[PDB]
RNA sequence: UAAGGUGAUAUGAACCGUUAUAACCGGCGAUUUCCGAAUGGGGAAACCCAGUGUGUUUCGACACACUAUCAUUAACUGAAUCCAUAGGUUAAUGAGGCGAACCGGGGGAACUGAAACAUCUAAGUACCCCGAGGAAAAGAAAUCAACCGAGAUUCCCCCAG
RNA sequence: AGGGUGACAGCCCCGUACACAAAAAUGCACAUGCUGUGAGCUCGAUGAGUAGGGCGGGACACGUGGUAUCCUGUCUGAAUA
RNA sequence: UUUUGUAUAAUGGGUCAGCGACUUAUAUUCUGUAGCAAGGUUAACCGAAUAGGGGAGCCGAAGGGAAACCGAGUCUUAACUGGGCGUUAAGUUGCAGGGUAUAGACCCGAAACCCGGUGAUCUAGCCAUGGGCAGGUUGAAGGUUGGGUAACACUAACUGGAGGACCGAACCGACUAAUGUUGAAAAAUUAGCGGAUGACUUGUGGCUGGGGGUGAAAGGCCAAUCAAACCGGGAGAUAGCU
RNA sequence: GUUUAUUAAAAACACAGCACUGUGCAAACACGAAAGUGGACGUAUACGGUGUGACGCCUGCCCGGUGCCGGAAGGUUAAUU
RNA sequence: UGAGCCUUGAUGGAAGUGUGGACGCCAGUCUGCAUGGCUUUAAUGUUUGAUGUUCUAACGUUGACCCGUAAUCCGGGUUGCGGACAGUGUCUGGUGGGUAGUUUGACUGGGGCGGUCU
RNA sequence: GCUUGACUGCGAGCGUGACGGCGCGAGCAGGUGCGAAAGCAGGUCAUAGUGAUCCGGUGGUUCUGAAUGGAAGGGCCAUC
């Protein structure tokens, strides 16, 4: 699934709305990318499926405390 | 993405200073290859009392 | 609890009982084939075939137990690569399927109405999917008020078409 | 009350009013034993990729309207008694 | 019944029996009737449960003005000699009823749109694996051998056995006609007809699913259904029409 | 040879041949929210698409329109800022 | 290489041997070149973009090899190629009968065409 | 020739329309013009020369102003 492993972001539904205001179901899906992180804390490389922002979080919180969640939460990785 | 340095490093290198880099350069080279660490406010006194 | 019983269509046969183990009613046990989540593998549901264990003064082959998958945990093993992780084995626990409505959530119509029809309506309805309880949900103010005050959530009648 | 009994039964039958009943197993109160869990006082602490914003949508009776308020797919991003 | 008008040769009914179409909830106004009356009445709820309480509230006794506001007046305009709307007439709550609104709103009736499922045991195309084609003709390339050339080319006999080749059964098809048309048959029978070693034909199994499949293309075919299958659901869709 | 199973077998469809065109391979293209799969375990003497339709002689004039291919200059022009 | 500010440019030991520029309607025989008691013209530091080169270290790999593993999936590892391009997300202009919902009047000596509509 | 009565606020009472509405109007209030004056003038000899509501623009306006003063927005008047 198109789900960001660190924030939990997934596709949402909405409309399109033409000038004539016609509603058409659509999806806004998240900006996944799946990036290879360096942990050091495990002398290993972790490939996560990550949303931008997800990345901005890992940058802020720090991978180690992020990977602390996930395990704490259930995700493989 | 601010971060503090370790070894020298190009047009900012100073063994424990508060430089400001582009997030990419950081979390792809500088950190992965042991040359810096983000300015997470914990770390800002490990390499600021030198 | 009892003088009558052996469910029914449904007679009869052969019987069981009458002062406490006939039968009847209730509680707890027992046994509980095969299929079905089906769970040893397979499979055209109720069948086909295995591994490892047991088992026979007729210790052959057949009969019986266990052997699914995933998760958490533990033990032992253990690559590229030394460490280490991956992998692998086992052990204990747990999940799985089912079910009337009520409930929360992920998705989400069109007829139709507008006297046509696109915005709008039907309607977050119908339907599909995940999940839970005996109820669910919501809930202890970053709420209202109007300078006076009130004090979580929930339901009801007003406010008010 | 009601049902039944060879036509319509308070007194024929089963009941009904009324009064009692559990060896077991259990639903529910309290009470304790066991298991795990913490109560109490002192000094502290007070929820950041968040609030807010730009873009797109969606929720609020409220159709972007002068439109507050809530949610966020996207790019950003504070103060901190 | 429908109509300007129907014995009508316009509609409907073979007959009988049975069922079969203006309801219900809540709003709202009017009429009737009843209680009380410048007042009438409670709602949820409590409940000693049709009582009793509960007056939160609603309607009315004041209107005029968009409004601030003023008030038996008010608005209008700088202002009315005026003009508009008011002042003079009882209200309100039950109960029965005539309308209205929201609802399927008198009953039956579409062709259709959307949603979820069920169908490739018919048929279309593909996949894999098995089978069938009596009998009779024609005589390609090639070869051999003679003639023939400097040698080839050429030529004749013979051998050879090609082909969406030829005739014709099985087998596959469907051009004509008659019969049949409440059939023997929801497409057949009879006599003729086309192909019949092929782009042939056939058994078993598999795969493709509904705005989708498949289609040597006809809008053909996808279970006697096809310009959007069948089944269930939104559903009592809507029906200014009969 | 194919076709309207069930009123149309034909002159309709297919066809070998011909031409234009796309396509350098993770091909074009098609099924598919995706992974993937067919194209093809093929590679421009290949594959898709379109039209024509054995074979013979042939296939003239028009690029204004519409489409397609190419066009680094100028005018108009989006989010953004 | 586009653009402000700090600036490398000037804002309200005298006199000698004294020779290129200055937008100067239409060229100042003056200064050094060795010497004598907080700006139009641009460029150095930038914060910030445009373009081009090169890099690798994100990202791609439907090249090769190694292990999980007797496995054309997948994963990891090493390397080669590629490389901040590609691709994807959000936003956005174009195209868009590929698909979808609909519209496409009434009168009328039948309807259409014509004509008409205040 | 001189002018701005093609004026502003109103309007007894009539006409004509299913309605929306349209039309005729003496007179009153204010202010103006022509005339010596009585008087005439609320467009044009008259009967076509037109477009409802909604949405919004411009000006004016103490009318409103979601705690209060404001402001936005709304109303009323004129007009597009
Ligand atoms: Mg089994
Ligand atoms: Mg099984
Ligand atoms: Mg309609
Ligand atoms: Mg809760
Ligand atoms: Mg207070
Ligand atoms: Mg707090
Ligand atoms: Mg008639
Ligand atoms: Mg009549
Ligand atoms: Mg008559
Ligand atoms: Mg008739
Ligand atoms: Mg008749
Ligand atoms: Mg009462
Ligand atoms: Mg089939
Ligand atoms: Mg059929
Ligand atoms: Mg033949
Ligand atoms: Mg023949
Ligand atoms: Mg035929
Ligand atoms: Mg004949
Ligand atoms: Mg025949
Ligand atoms: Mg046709
Ligand atoms: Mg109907
Ligand atoms: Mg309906
Ligand atoms: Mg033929
Ligand atoms: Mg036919
Ligand atoms: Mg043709
Ligand atoms: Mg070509
Ligand atoms: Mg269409
Ligand atoms: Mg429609
Ligand atoms: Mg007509």
């Amino acid at each position: 699934s198109r789900v960001c492993q660190v924030t939990g972001k997934r596709p949402v539904t909405g409309n399109n709305r033409s000038h004539a205001l016609n509603a058409t179901k659509r999806r806004f899906l998240p900006n996944l990318h799946s990036h290879r992180f360096w942990v050091e804390s495990e002398k290993r490389f972790v490939t996560l499926r990550v949303s931008a922002k997800g990345m901005r979080v890992i940058d802020k919180k720090g991978i180690d405390t992020v990977l602390a969640e996930l395990r704490a939460r259930g995700e493989k990785y | 993405m601010q971060v503090i340095l370790l070894d020298k490093v190009a047009n900012l290198g100073s063994l424990g200073d508060q430089v400001n880099v582009k997030a990419g350069y950081a979390r792809n080279f500088l950190v992965p290859q042991g040359k810096a660490v983000p300015a997470t406010k914990k770390n800002i006194e490990f390499f600021e009392a030198r």
